């Protein structure tokens, strides 16, 4: 038994969001809607097809049309950006989660990245290693381009960069690491990390 | 109201038996009202209900897992447990313990899951654990912006996930910046943690990042002093 | 008598 949901619903703020869940046993089995944020345990937002739990905003509602149940969010807010799962059961008593739907609230206020570049620490150099740490936080949207330079020349060898992800403040963060030998760090005049976000670039530079 | 805490995250080798416990506080594991439940979620995928057990022995297991899993109870420790046999990479997931309560004589039940833990990450891998090397990201005039300065800790080359970082044993919460870990070409993770603090506090206030890597049973308290 | 699946799911 499978409960089928749309994989994603992309909606700008203020628009109405509708997330369905279909299963052949829904005419006889109640559905429950769950909200998951940040990989945490999900929170019930609608129970028994139509009912709203206490403490849940009134903008959440739910309806039933037999084999299909629909979670509806009027006045979609940036906080409503989450993954949503219907829960029901088959006729044998097995509890079954739907496949989940990612609600993306596109069009939130833009935010430029805060960039801090850290040089290798003395402890790491004394351990015969060297890492430059470029940290990027509080930016939106989540698309970003990170480049490194040795002096004024581009470098890609030894670079590892995270895929950006949203933090607790509903903003995106990312990190880029450049591994060097201590003598490569001490031999150059400077190293830079360039962070491009929505066409504009921020560059931080450090020197030994 | 009970509080549920899963056992620590870590590695299990393919074809071996995954074992997890959930310690229950606030009421007895032997009470039949409680349906002791396990739920899992592979990273980047959906939620999967595994099943529940009641102390009487009544069980209800996910049919695709019923010949691989056992839920059991340890009365002495007030715990219930998950056993999953012959695991593969498909069984890598965050495992959440939870419970559902039926009171004798209730006719209206609202919450399928009344109380829950916050999950524990089990990584199915034949690779070996590695504890982190922790380096200070010292505050200097080059990491200070106006009234506030940034300092941090570099948590280098560990496996598997997860790592948690606090500052000054949790007393410092304002200004703590969280960052996703990078997965390096060598198979090892690194992450950074940064706190922004008043620049004037640097001479007098001690700053220590508390790094916890439970899969290697390692904790590091790193003093971060200004440069 | 109602069991947990009756209480939660059976309409």
């Amino acid at each position: 038994y499978e409960l089928t949901q749309p994989p994603s619903v992309s909606v700008s703020p203020g628009q109405m969001a509708r997330i369905t869940c279909s299963g052949e046993a829904l005419p006889k089995k109640y559905a429950y809607w769950y909200q998951q944020k940040g990989g945490q345990f999900p929170v019930l937002v609608i129970y028994k097809d139509t009912e709203r739990p206490s403490g849940i905003p009134e903008r959440f509602s739910g309806s039933s049309s037999g084999t299909i149940v629909t979670l509806t969010i009027s006045g979609v807010q940036p906080e409503d950006e989450a993954d949503y799962y219907c829960l029901s059961a088959d006729t044998s008593g097995t509890w079954v989660f739907g496949g989940g739907t990612k609600l993306t609230v596109l069009g939130q206020p833009k935010a430029a990245p805060s960039v801090t570049l850290f040089p290798p620490s003395s402890e790491e150099l004394q351990a015969n290693k060297a890492t430059l740490v470029c940290l990027i936080s509080d930016f939106y949207p989540g698309a970003v381009t990170v480049a490194w330079k040795a002096d004024s020349s581009p470098v890609k060898a030894g670079v590892e960069t995270t895929t950006p992800s949203k933090q607790s403040n509903n903003k995106y963060a990312a990190s880029s690491y450049l591994s060097l030998t201590p003598e490569q760090w001490k031999s150059h005049r400077s190293y830079s990390c360039q962070v491009t976000h929505e066409g504009s670039t921020v560059e931080k530079t450090v020197a030994p | 109201q009970v509080q549920l805490q899963e056992s620590g995250p870590g590695l299990v080798q393919p074809s071996q038996t995954l074992t997890l416990t959930c310690t229950v506080s606030g009421d007895s594991i032997s009470n039949e009202d409680y349906h002791w439940t396990w739920i899992r979620q592979h990273p980047g995928k959906g939620l999967e209900w595994m099943g529940y057990l009641q102390y009487s022995g009544n069980t209800n297991y996910n049919p695709s897992l019923k010949s691989r899993m056992t839920i059991s109870v340890d009365t002495s420790k007030n715990q219930f447990s998950l056993r999953l046999n012959s695991v593969t990479a498909a069984d890598t997931a965050v495992y959440f313990c939870a419970t559902s309560i039926v009171l004798t004589g209730m006719s209206n039940k609202i919450q399928p899951f009344d109380y829950w833990g916050q999950g524990t990450l089990v990584t199915v891998s034949s690779a070996s654990t590695k504890g982190p090397s922790v380096f200070p990201l010292a505050p200097s005039s080059k990491s200070t912006s106006g009234g506030t300065a940034a300092l941090g800790c570099l948590v280098k080359d560990y496996f598997p996930e997860p790592v948690t970082v606090s500052w000054n044993s949790g007393a410092l919460t304002s200004g703590v910046h969280t960052f996703p870990a990078v997965l390096q070409s060598s198979g090892l993770y690194s992450l950074s943690s940064v706190v922004t603090v008043p620049s004037s506090s640097l001479g007098t206030q001690t700053y220590i990042c508390n790094v916890n890597h439970k899969p290697s049973n390692t904790k590091v308290d790193k003093r971060v002093e200004p440069k | 008598r109602s069991f947990i699946e009756d209480l939660l799911f059976n309409k």
